[PDB]
């Protein structure tokens, strides 16, 4: 988990990534959160079973508890991004979501089927203003939660 | 149908939003210290809160506790949810009703929930200063209530 | 007039709110260039539009040209102003007729007006590549007949 | 204006305070606006014959063209304190906003009637935030616009 810290908080180009990225994903961040969803089960169907507390997770914005659900996740993102001036603070916010998804039997694997997910959310919402080295940004974030897992 | 009035009234009242994005504007200049100085009051003023907050270790360490301070920052978080929320009730009743989800399964009841007010108070007079105004702890008491009605 | 109707309409449409703040993400990334790209556009496909910012001076000349900077990047924050507004139909509204009024004072009219919508679609497939759809150039279209109304 | 400009855009400190004030009045960037013209006409009542648009200006938001008016202000701000990293564009975007003020007979000394009303904004809206350091940024940076006036 450290060394996987520093590789987020040690490395401008990842935070200055990160950082352009929120910058428009905040724009909408309702829409960030459920199209990130959207894509988590059209890119990775598999990872459908895991969330049957939401029901239909497939209806999007009219499925209330999924609404609930991607405005939440959205702001763990959020939160990530708050975090990159202290790997103290992102080691224990990591920790934090890692406690939770460790209680739902979420392996580091299964957690990094996000990953294809979030690139392909990148993509659609940043238009060409997307690079490569963005999506790395946030694999690399991904990649601390993995690390605690 | 008690959920949905209370929504329905939040999203109706335009002073009170004005009063929760003011303190907003102040409370979250410093996500992380306004949430551990929320924490620390509500561990003040409930003695239970502690119990039901174990997992979080020595509490009283504040700043110095790991498990405390991601959980202090994730309710920041949840209270920015709230302040974005103000204007859309089906997205402010999907919130409410993930938090109640939460705490019910935390075993806290509405009057445990209710605790939370007095702490906001005390936050919001150390960061709102000469411009604290009464107001301002009903209007954040009006949320804290919608989730009340779901517990 | 029928600027309250489709200032109500525009904020109880979901659908295009989600289109309008999404490519709003893109287009606001750099508001100058965005700016200075759409009034590059408007000049190409209205050419008759060029004699009424005679005020700017030279206006093929872009950033080189201070006035169509400052211009342009003004005209951007009214776009940022529009997007917030998009909850709240007493907010568009009076926005809405705010730069209306700067517009009547220039006699500019509400098919004048509508020729932005040419520049910003050539403006949003440059900035959102393959990612272009049209239905988002129709969702802009929406919001610029609320002001056209007022004119 | 050159000059002026400088006086903000080379100092990190002016430049760090409006940013951060900034950040506090972008939560409701309408009461900003509503705030700041109610205290300007509440601290300086003699301005109020310039607004001769506006209808009643002591009707605060009620009053729809005041509030346009006040929405729209506050962007002027944002735009302002974007501008911070480029110093040719803050010259730019405030000669443009002179000429606005030129065409309603605003003078420097006029448009400078706004800095008392500027640091009770940033009080009242800033909490234990405040200091004296961010009245001084928000003047230096009024009298750019007086430069350009
Ligand atoms: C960047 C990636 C991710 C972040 C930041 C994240 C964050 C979260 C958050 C904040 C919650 C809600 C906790 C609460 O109740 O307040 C949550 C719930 C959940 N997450 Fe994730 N998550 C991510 C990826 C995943 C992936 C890839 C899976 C599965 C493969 C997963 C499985 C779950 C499950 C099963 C729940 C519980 C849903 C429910 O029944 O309510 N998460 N996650
Ligand atoms: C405005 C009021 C409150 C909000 C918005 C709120 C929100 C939250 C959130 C977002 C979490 C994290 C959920 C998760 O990751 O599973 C949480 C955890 C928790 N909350 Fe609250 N909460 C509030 C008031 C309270 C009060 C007054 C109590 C008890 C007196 C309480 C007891 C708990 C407990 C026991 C946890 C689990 C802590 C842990 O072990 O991680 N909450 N709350
Ligand atoms: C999205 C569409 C548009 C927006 C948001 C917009 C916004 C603005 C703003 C904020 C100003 C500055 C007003 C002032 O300071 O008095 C402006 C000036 C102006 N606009 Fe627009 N505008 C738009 C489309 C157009 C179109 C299509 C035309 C004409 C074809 C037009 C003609 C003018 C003229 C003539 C001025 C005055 C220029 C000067 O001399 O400074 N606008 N516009
Ligand atoms: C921080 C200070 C100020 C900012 C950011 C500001 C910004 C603005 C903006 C953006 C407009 C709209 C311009 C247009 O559309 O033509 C405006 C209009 C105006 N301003 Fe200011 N202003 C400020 C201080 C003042 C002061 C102190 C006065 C008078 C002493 C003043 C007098 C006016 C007048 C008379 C108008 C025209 C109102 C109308 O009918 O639309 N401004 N101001």
């Amino acid at each position: 988990v450290d060394a996987a810290v520093a590789k987020v908080c040690g490395s401008e180009a990842i935070k200055a990534n990160l950082r352009r990225s929120w910058g428009v994903l905040s724009a909408d961040i309702e829409a960030t959160g459920l199209m990130l969803m959207s894509n988590l089960f059209t890119l990775r169907p598999d990872t459908k079973t895991y969330f049957t507390r939401l029901g239909d997770v497939q209806k999007g914005k009219a499925n209330s508890k999924l609404r609930g659900h991607a405005i939440t996740l959205t702001y763990a993102l959020n939160n990530f991004v708050d975090s990159l001036d202290d790997p103290s603070r992102l080691k224990c916010v990591v920790e934090k979501f890692a406690v939770n998804h460790i209680n739902r039997k979420i392996s580091g694997d299964a957690f990094g089927a996000i990953v294809e997910p979030m690139k392909e959310t990148l993509k659609a919402r940043m238009g060409n203003y997307y690079s490569d080295d963005v999506a790395g940004a946030w694999a690399a974030l991904v990649g601390v939660v993995q690390a605690a897992l | 149908s008690r959920v949905a009035e209370l929504a329905n009234a939040v999203v109706s009242n335009a002073d009170q939003k004005d009063l929760l994005r003011m303190s907003w504007g102040v409370l979250s200049v410093d996500m992380e210290g306004t949430g551990l100085m929320l924490m620390a009051n509500l561990f003040k003023t409930s003695p239970s809160a502690k119990g039901k907050f174990a997992r979080l270790g020595d509490v009283s360490a504040g700043k110095d506790n790991s498990k405390l301070r991601g959980h202090s920052i994730t309710l920041m978080y949840a209270l920015q949810n709230f302040v974005d929320a103000l204007d859309d009730v089906e997205r402010l009743k999907c919130v409410v009703e993930k938090f109640a989800v939460n705490h019910i399964n935390r075993q806290i009841s509405a009057d445990e929930f209710g605790e939370i007010v007095g702490p906001l108070r005390q936050t919001l007079k150390a960061r709102m200063g000469n411009y604290f105004d009464e107001d301002t702890v009903a209007a954040w008491a009006s949320l804290v209530a919608v989730v009340q009605a779901a517990l």
